[PDB]
């Protein structure tokens, strides 16, 4: 029969510097050939530990590999901002091998409000007949946020795409794009560009805008 | 400990792809290369191995014997092919290499394959010039849109790469067009901007593009 992994928690929030277990049990005896590999948010993977308990040569001491019976564990004694990833196990004791269905290990942190900031379209996309206007929230924390576009005071609707980065490796911290896009003849036909934005990190809504008249 | 694989390759459905997997050093040693399905946002599969050493090969029976592997223990090089191909092969592909008593050490970058009947597109790219309008007080944010490209991935890096801190390159979004979009930005201090320049290096190897776009303000 293929050997079942079963992975828990299958995602877990921590804070920074919480000592943190992920847990791993085989459905059959795999003997001790537990591998565990750590995937970041790029896409590199990289293994941790092999044989249940042997740390890789490059991986910091913090991390560490045990089993008790059917379960295998990998612990990080003290969680830092760069261990967020998905960390996965997997069995090589027989085949076909087979994977745990994966842990995404967030990280806890502060309260951050975001800087923001605009971007008019560039003179060179004009020419094309398309308009794209940017708002950037960067560095924010939690991940909920709010952004309304309005042009000369009109709320947009439909017109406009999110896209959010992971957390960061570094402050644990998000960023998130807003992009408006317009037919040139819109853009130019109104002048007014706004951007609001609420987030917990912030009092009120804070409205960043530009006049297409004076350029940005 | 370095991997190397094929890039990135669109192909349509019902027909089949390639990809390749080599050590980067010339080595000798007798290598096991394992093969892993990433679907996006989604786990991790295990596709199958090939042992060059004598041409010993396994395959996940979920593959409906679709995959096929081969190499030449010449070049020390593993490849995947997979054919019939439907929009389910869309997915990263991995190869990981193992040794006697070293399982999975390393693991290759992963090629990006997209099972799809559109045609590659090349991304135009826009500067998102730094203003009083993406300035705090000493911090000055910049960018680069990469729009309307097809199919993933592109890259970018700013200044050939000398500048890493602070930049952000969010997660491609597919438009309504069935292109892709997405915008990398970078704060920098706002002192900087009228001695250092900044450059976005942004390439497309699907449409075979590359393009070094300054960002003045
Ligand atoms: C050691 C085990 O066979 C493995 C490691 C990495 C990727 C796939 C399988």
């Amino acid at each position: 029969l293929d050997i079942q992994m079963t992975q828990s928690p299958s995602s877990l929030s921590a804070s920074l510097g919480e000592r943190v277990s992920l847990t791993c049990r085989a459905s059959q005896e795999i003997s001790g050939y537990l591998y565990w590999l750590q995937q970041k948010p790029d896409g590199t993977i990289k293994r941790l530990i092999y044989a249940g308990s042997t740390l890789d040569s490059g991986v910091p001491k913090r991390f560490s590999g045990s089993r008790s019976g059917s379960d295998y564990s990998l612990t990080i004694s003290s969680l830092e901002s760069e261990d967020f990833a998905d960390y996965y196990c997997l069995q090589y004791a027989s085949y076909p091998r087979t994977f745990g269905g994966g842990t995404k290990v967030e990280i806890k942190r502060t309260v951050a409000a975001p800087s923001v900031f605009i971007f008019p379209p560039s003179d060179e996309q004009l020419k094309s007949g398309t308009a794209s206007v940017v708002c950037l929230l960067n560095n924010f924390y939690p991940r909920e946020a709010k952004v309304q576009w309005k042009v000369d005071n009109a709320l947009q609707s439909g017109n406009s795409q999110e896209s959010v980065t992971e957390q960061d490796s570094k402050d644990s911290t998000y960023s998130l794009s807003s992009t408006l896009t317009l037919s040139k003849a819109d853009y130019e036909k109104h002048k007014v560009y706004a951007c609001e934005v609420t987030h917990q990190g912030l009092s009120s809504p804070v409205t960043k805008s530009f006049n297409r008249g004076e350029c940005g | 400990v370095q991997l190397q694989q094929s890039g990135p390759v669109l192909v349509k459905p019902g027909g089949s792809v390639k990809m390749s997997c080599k050590a980067s050093e010339y080595t000798l040693t007798s290598y096991l290369f394992q093969w892993v399905k990433q679907k996006s946002g989604q786990g991790l599969e295990w596709i199958g191995y090939i042992y060059p050493y004598n041409g010993g090969t396994r395959y996940n029976e979920k593959f409906r014997g679709k995959a096929t592997l081969t190499s030449d223990k010449s070049s020390n090089t593993a490849y995947l092919e997979l054919s019939s191909l439907t929009s389910e092969d869309s997915a990263v592909y991995y190869c990981a290499r193992s040794s006697m008593s070293d399982p999975g050490a390393n693991w290759g970058p992963g090629t990006l394959v997209t099972v799809s009947s559109a045609s590659t597109k090349g991304p135009s790219v826009f500067p998102l010039a730094p203003s009083s309008k993406s300035t705090s007080g000493g911090t000055a944010a910049l960018g680069c849109l990469v729009k309307d490209y097809f199919p993933e991935p592109v890259t970018v890096s700013w200044n050939s790469g000398a500048l890493t801190s602070g930049v952000h390159t969010f997660p491609a979004v597919l438009q309504s067009s069935g292109l892709y979009s997405l915008s990398s930005v970078v704060t920098v201090p706002s002192s900087s901007l009228g001695t250092q320049t900044y450059i976005c290096n942004v390439n497309h190897k699907p449409s075979n593009t590359k393009v070094d776009k300054k960002v003045e303000p």
